[PDB]
């Protein structure tokens, strides 16, 4: 599973979006050998690129940003299109926030990575003396957080001019809340280990 | 010298088997007028001869075989297996009655039956050398060989290989099994790919390589073959896995006539029952938006609600029910070896548990043949919406648009030539005149046409060598956009490369991305911010970019090129202003990124006056040695860019209603666009008189047409504006009535181009002001 | 002429430098600052 | 390494060196914060690989120096003959590739060392020195009659340059599409040197795998330069070196181009001979 | 100009004129005995009319004095079929080619 | 427009057909969830019991392992490894 990620190097694809939902598969339950299986096959082939790989890979994701938001907001209530059409919603998506699922799946393979207490993985994951590049991850995730807390703050004070809210802005905000749900926790099994 | 003599020699047969490899070089690639030239060298019966003889060796058996098939029948294979997975029937009334069981819950036998998929002959034409030479030829196709004489010779060979391997013959047919059963297996799967055979004669190949389920010695299947012999066989199962794909769409393509066929009635049945049902007053519109407000692909999933807002009666609900349960057993799931669903899925870990594989294909191929038989219900899901139906009279004129489209993906894989630049365009022009090209334009989704003419586009852009064909592969395009709508967003997101290699003569690839911002305001107010600076920056360029094609002609020096950024413009005020209203993001995002680039603008605003230019500009059109001394003219494209220019600043403003209300920003676009331009710059344009013509007229790229005078008028309307008179009477003072009097002189093409602007313009100048 | 580049220049052969001091006796110890050394071209072999 | 934050600096002098896209070196008395380097060393395994290029250049300017010394002047400084002679067939076991039975695993880790490590050496000399030297050296055509401005020991070993020159030529272009593509500008010397009666096994595999890595190089070829090689089928007897190059010259990526295609049936095609 | 010399006495009745379909079945070798082309090959008569400006001029006026049952030997010169260069693959430039001819059927 | 847009019986049968299957995915094989990757996979597992050789699921994922490791920039975007991640996922 590792190094067709580690070969990829800066594609957000739809491939990954599958590889990673298998990594999800086989590090859910919280296992040790395969702690064990992957640590040693790591330090012992040396080949830094896989770091890279996940230190491109989470900052090109999308954001609560509020230019991109409007223009949908009038796009959404177009219903009816003319010369007997509907409208494509599902063609469409949602413009803002349309990489949900790879940062959600993402953030619980890193969980699960390190779900298991076992702290030589902790201190692998910021430290590598063994390779000639650190990458240090859990500054960058925090990167990523003070990103989304001033997201989703200038998305507050864009409508608390506004008393009563109505639903797709606030849908927007709970597909925003369900993955802040899990990189809320996604560096605390970074540090509750001993 | 016997070819029956090289088994010993050592020497010269690895010379003779690589004379025939470049045999197959010279005829491949769809390559046609050396395939008659070769037939004269190697002819029928020397090949005939020689493929049923035995005593022959392994590496020249193998290479005159794949010869035969590169000379004669690879140029008849592509055209076929690149569209076998589009799937187009028509409904003839040979698709009125087929079950999907043959009728006498067994499961039928594969690859027979009636099928009726519009497919295009080979069109095979007969090899002559007495022929008097023409002269360019316009189109040279594949020798005629006579098949059925070979469609026993393609069987027989088999037939006794198999009771030799049985047998098991030490020194066999060739040297060894691997030459016994490699060539033969491929000369049977092309022929089996392209539809010679017939549906009893491929009886007897299910009775060859399986005598035990097949049935309505020993087989082929199980006995132990090395690993390079049997892909073939992967391959013409996934032949005939792919035909068992194709029964599934025609048996359910003879159900979508069946079901609209029972219910089309019942529907006039309805609406002539509730037409005079006036008992009901709240209700009678609620069922009425049954009728009347629904889309027509809205009410056929209205329909289908039936599952666990159905007005439909109890008696014409359970043929599908039976339908598709049907269609589930005829699938993996039996829905509560015998079949080739459990024959084959048995034999690839069959083959697996024996040996380790030593191949890359092999792995991968018979891998990906069983995942398509265990999930043929989700493979049926992603090939049935690229599969359309049209009505049986259309026949004569969509089998030559499937000729073409076999043309033109023939050519795709050569480079382009010398004589290859009018084959393609007369094939994309012989769409044109089709009759089907404007009557459904979403079959031609599903065959992928809209992208194979930008691959061939891709080729020539990456200087260009090829000037003819640019112009006409946006040709194409042009007139694609706009026949619908949803093929619109096929082309939005190859925009980062439809306006890369814009910055010729005719038309050039920015047309298309014009044309692709058109007509809607949804496909207009879509596109990321990213896509634009790179316009302003070719903008940008040409605010002091010379022009390569003035002074490589000639032409006096202008430090600036005015018509190479002039339709740049055009792209921009398209992509902001659709259909009467006005963007509320992009407009505010244009302005911006518009007014920090200090080139981007003419070299008078940079610090002289509007007017001082145009002062300049009509004297040197006047005179010839300051103009061009054969279109292209300084003289009207310094006017020309400025048109341009000004205009999208006159419609890149917001809406009125937005200026009384609380919008912090949408006036300081106003104000600042009223600041950096002047008002009293615009009464002198307004106040130049004509060149009319009396008795002469004068030449329209050479001087003032109103073109350019419809675009001051709408920049005086809205973001600047009128509120009191003193200025009301001073517009239409000079503005309007020494010209619209020069109207009434001759009330001649220039007196319509400025009728063109005194009822397109100065009216809703005056209407919106007349309280 | 000597020059500095990007990072494709940054892989070939002749953009590495060694380090070697003036004494010949246990010349390749750990060093500190302050010591004279001297800068070695490799492939050319001309030292700066 | 890492933390250092060190600058090179002078001793006497006492003042530091920077810069004022290719930045020249100066000695700058003002001097500023962008000095603070990190020190990296890269991988140990090609230094002594830069080293050998070294050595064997400082060979090769001495072999540029000896031989057109008696070039322009005929003779009815001692030549290295021994030196020059072994140099070479190690280089050939240095970049010859590995057998076809080894795993994916640790065969394709070596490819891509010898790649860029063939890359790593394109950019110092490498693969215009060949030509350099060999520019002056076939333009004698005889073993011992024209060869004899030198002396016996090179009458002697006239053979044993060129039959590894054109093997290390070969080697380069092994399999390597990087580095053919700037042989394509002068692809008349490749083409006029076949029936020259002396090492004609290296100079048709270099034309194999000059063909195979880029087809850059294929849209050159026109009717002037394909007819020596039907003339070298006819003068070297019944080679299987000599029809493959044409299997591979008109195929390509899977295209081909038809300015190629029938210009062979022009020719060899229709003589039957 | 073409000499004709004939193999096996056939009729001598019927010579094709204009408005008459043919099969003759050919077959060809060059100068230098190399086999080029046939229609034994074929099992295939090979049918044309004569005026269509169809076979090479060479040709045509000697399929036009021969009669049924008759096999004749024609040797064409260059200069009467593809003098300059010709066709690419086939025949090389300024050759003699070499027909015997037989008329099978159909006047 | 949608006042007294046409209704069904107005546009032809050969119209009506198309319109029928493009909603028919929508509603009938849309809404089929089973679970055949279960039983696919313990066969290749299973097979190991024959009468130290590779297994055949272990040749498919040695197979994917050193499909990637190719020299290329970009990775090969394939047919079946989409699908068959979900399938073991």
């Amino acid at each position: 599973v590792l190094q067709m990620i580690s070969a990829c190097k800066g594609e957000t694809g739809a491939m990954v979006s599958s590889t990673l939902k298998l990594g999800i598969s086989i590090l859910n339950g919280g296992n040790a050998e395969v702690q064990q299986k992957m640590l040693d096959y790591l330090k012992d082939k040396k080949e830094v690129g896989f770091f890279q790989s996940i230190q491109a890979l989470m900052q090109t994701c999308s954001v609560l940003d509020l230019n991109a938001f409007e223009r949908q907001n009038k796009a959404e209530g177009l219903g009816m299109v003319n010369e007997d059409g509907t409208v494509i919603n599902r063609q469409n998506g949602e413009k803002v926030m349309a990489d949900d699922e790879f940062t959600q799946d993402l953030f619980r393979f890193l969980q699960l990575l390190c779900e298991g207490h076992n702290n030589d993985f902790q201190n692998y994951l910021r430290t590598q003396t063994g390779n000639t590049t650190t990458i240090n991850i859990i500054i960058c995730t925090v990167d990523y957080l003070l990103r989304l807390q001033e997201s989703i703050s200038d998305f507050y004070w864009y409508y608390s001019g506004k008393d009563v809210i109505e639903e797709q802005g606030k849908r927007n905000f709970s597909k925003a809340m369900s993955v802040a749900k899990q990189v809320f926790n996604s560096l605390t099994e970074y540090i509750q280990g001993p | 010298m016997d070819i029956l003599e090289l088994s010993e020699r050592l020497d010269l047969q690895r010379f003779h088997s690589h004379t025939l490899r470049l045999y197959r070089a010279v005829c491949a690639l769809g390559n046609n007028r050396v395939a008659h030239a070769l037939c004269s060298h190697v002819d029928q019966a020397q090949l005939l001869h020689a493929l049923e003889d035995a005593h022959l060796p392994g590496p020249l058996r193998a290479g005159y075989y794949d010869l035969l098939i590169s000379i004669h029948l690879e140029s008849a294979c592509r055209s076929r297996r690149s569209m076998l997975s589009e799937y187009i029937v028509p409904l003839t009334p040979e698709t009125r009655a087929i079950t999907l069981f043959p009728p006498g819950r067994r499961h039928g036998l594969p690859g027979v039956g009636v099928t009726t998929s519009l497919r295009p002959p080979h069109h095979f034409s007969p090899p002559c050398f007495v022929a008097a030479l023409p002269a360019e030829a316009p189109a040279r196709l594949s020798p005629a060989i006579p098949l059925e004489a070979l469609r026993d010779k393609a069987l027989r060979m088999l037939g006794e290989a198999v009771r030799d391997g049985g047998q098991h013959a030490r020194d066999p047919v060739g040297g060894s099994v691997e030459f016994q059963f490699v060539p033969v297996l491929k000369l049977v799967s092309t022929l089996l790919v392209m539809g010679i055979f017939g549906d009893e004669d491929v009886k007897q190949i299910l009775k060859m390589i399986e005598p035990e389920v097949f049935t309505e010695e020993e087989g082929l299947l199980q006995m132990k073959l090395p690993e390079s012999v049997k892909l073939q066989m992967c391959n013409l199962l996934e032949y005939f896995c792919d035909q068992e794909l194709q029964h599934r769409v025609e048996s359910l393509a003879a159900f979508a006539e069946r079901y609209v066929d029972k219910l089309q009635a019942n529907q006039r049945s309805r609406y002539a029952l509730l037409m005079r049902a006036f008992t009901m007053s709240a209700a009678e519109t609620a069922r009425r938006t049954r009728e009347f407000r629904s889309p027509p692909q809205e009410q056929i999933n209205m329909l289908l609600h039936f599952k666990d807002d159905c007005p439909l009666p109890e008696d014409i609900r359970q043929d599908l029910q039976d339908f598709h349960q049907d269609l589930l057993a005829h699938c993996g799931i039996q829905l509560e070896p015998q079949s080739l669903q459990e024959l084959v899925s048995h034999m690839v870990v069959r083959w697996a548990q024996e040996d380790y594989v030593q191949s890359p294909e092999l792995v991968r191929a018979m891998f990906s043949l069983l995942h398509r038989q265990y999930d043929g219900l989700g493979e049926l899901l992603r090939a049935l919406p690229r599969a359309y139906t049209i009505s049986p009279s259309s026949v004569e004129d969509t089998m030559s648009l499937l000729e073409c489209l076999g043309q033109i993906r023939s050519l795709l894989i050569v480079q382009m030539g010398p004589q290859e630049e009018n084959l393609m365009i007369q094939s994309i022009g012989n769409i044109m005149n089709n009759k089907v090209f404007y009557q459904h334009p979403n079959l031609m989704r599903a065959l992928g046409m809209h992208e194979t003419v930008m691959e061939v586009m891709v080729n020539v852009l990456g200087e260009i060598r090829f000037p003819k064909m640019v112009t006409s592969c946006c040709r194409f395009l042009c007139y694609f956009c706009r026949i619908s709508r949803q093929n619109q967003r096929s082309m939005f997101d190859h925009l980062s490369y439809l306006l890369e290699n814009s910055g010729m003569q005719g038309s050039t690839p920015l047309d298309v991305a014009a044309a692709s911002v058109i007509d809607n305001n949804e496909l207009a107010l879509a596109l990321q911010e990213q896509d634009l600076e790179k316009v302003v920056s070719y903008l940008a360029g040409c605010g002091l970019q010379s022009c390569p094609m003035l002074l490589a002609k000639g032409y006096p020096d202008i430090g600036w090129n005015p018509c190479g950024g002039e339709r740049y413009l055009d792209f921009l005020r398209f992509a902001v202003f659709v259909n009467g209203e006005s963007v509320e993001e992009n407009a505010n995002v244009v302005v911006r990124l518009l007014i920090r680039k200090p080139e981007c603008f003419g070299p008078a605003l940079r610090g002289s006056g509007l007017l001082a230019a145009i002062e300049e500009a009509i004297r040197i059109s006047e005179d010839p040695a300051r103009d061009g001394p054969n279109r292209v003219h300084l003289g009207h494209a310094i006017m020309s860019f400025y048109a341009a220019l000004i205009d999208l600043l006159g419609r890149c403003a917001p809406e009125m209603h937005l200026i009384q209300a609380g919008k912090g920003e949408a006036l300081r676009i106003r104000a600042i666009l009223r600041s950096l331009v002047p008002l009293d710059d615009l009464v002198g344009i307004i106040s130049l008189p004509l060149q009319i013509p009396t008795l002469v007229q004068p030449k329209m790229s050479a001087s003032f047409v109103p073109d350019h005078k419809a675009s001051m008028v709408l920049f005086l309307d809205r973001v600047y504006g009128i509120e009191n008179q003193d200025f009301l009477l001073h517009v239409l003072d000079v503005g309007f009535l020494p010209d619209m009097r020069a109207a009434a002189s001759l009330d001649t093409e220039m007196a319509l181009a400025l009728n063109r602007y005194l009822c397109l313009a100065v009216l809703p100048l005056i209407t919106k002001c007349a309280p | 002429l000597v020059y500095y580049e990007g990072g494709a220049v940054c892989t070939h052969a002749r953009s590495l430098w060694r380090l070697e001091p003036l004494r010949i006796s246990w010349s390749g110890s750990h060093l500190r600052w302050g010591q004279p050394l001297r800068i070695r071209h490799v492939t050319t072999g001309r030292y700066l | 390494y890492g933390e250092s934050l060190c600058f090179v600096q002078h001793v006497a002098s006492g003042l530091w060196l920077t810069y004022a896209l290719k930045k020249k070196a100066i000695l700058h008395q003002e001097g500023h914060m962008d000095d603070a380097l990190f020190l990296t060393r890269c991988q140990q395994e090609e230094s002594q690989a830069a080293r050998m290029i070294h050595s064997t250049a400082g060979l090769y300017n001495q072999f540029i120096k000896g031989l057109d010394s008696f070039s322009g002047k005929p003779r009815g400084p001692a030549l290295p003959i021994e030196a020059v002679i072994l140099s070479l067939q190690d280089l050939i076991g240095y970049f010859e590739p590995p057998s076809e039975e080894l795993q994916h695993e640790e065969k394709q880790s070596k490819l891509r060392s010898l790649r860029n490590r063939q890359s790593l050496f394109q950019e110092e000399g490498m693969l215009s020195l060949v030509l350099n030297c060999i520019d002056r050296l076939n333009v004698y055509t005889t073993a011992a009659h024209f060869a004899e401005y030198a002396g016996e020991e090179a009458a002697e070993s006239w053979k044993e340059i060129v039959n590894l020159l054109y093997e290390l030529l070969a080697s380069l272009i092994r399999g390597n599409r990087a580095n053919c593509a700037l042989f394509s500008t002068n692809l008349d010397w490749v083409v006029s040197k076949l029936d020259r009666l002396e090492a004609s096994s290296g100079i048709l595999e270099v034309l194999y795998c000059v063909l195979i890595e880029s087809p850059e190089v294929l849209n050159i070829i026109q009717e002037n330069h394909i007819k020596s090689i039907i003339s070298l089928l006819d003068k070297h007897g019944r080679n299987h070196k000599v029809l493959d190059v044409l299997c591979s010259l008109c195929v390509c990526n899977g295209v081909a181009v038809r300015s190629n295609q029938d210009l062979i049936t022009e020719n060899l095609l229709p003589g039957r001979e | 100009g073409v000499e004709i010399e004939t193999i096996s006495p056939g009729d001598g009745r019927t010579f094709p004129k204009k408005g008459q379909t043919c099969v003759v079945h050919y077959t060809g070798m060059l100068q230098n005995g190399k086999k080029f082309d046939s229609s034994r090959d074929r099992n295939k008569p090979f049918k044309f009319r004569i005026g269509k400006q169809e076979v090479i001029k060479g040709f045509e006026e000697g399929a036009a004095q021969m009669s049924l049952g008759q096999r004749a030997k024609l040797t064409c010169t260059p200069d009467v079929a593809y003098g300059a260069t010709g066709h690419p693959g086939v025949i090389p430039p300024n050759a003699t080619l070499i027909f015997d001819v037989e008329l099978l059927n159909l006047e | 427009a949608c006042f007294r847009m046409t209704p069904l019986y107005n546009l032809p049968t050969h119209r009506a057909c198309n319109m029928f299957l493009e909603s028919y995915k929508a509603a009938w094989i849309l809404t089929e969830d089973h679970s055949f990757e279960d039983r696919m996979i313990d066969d290749l597992s299973k097979a190991g019991e024959q009468e130290k050789k590779p297994d055949p699921l272990h040749q498919l994922v040695l197979h994917f392992s050193r499909t990637a490791l190719t020299e290329k920039s970009k990775l090969d975007e394939d047919y079946l490894y989409m699908a068959y991640a979900d399938i073991m996922a």
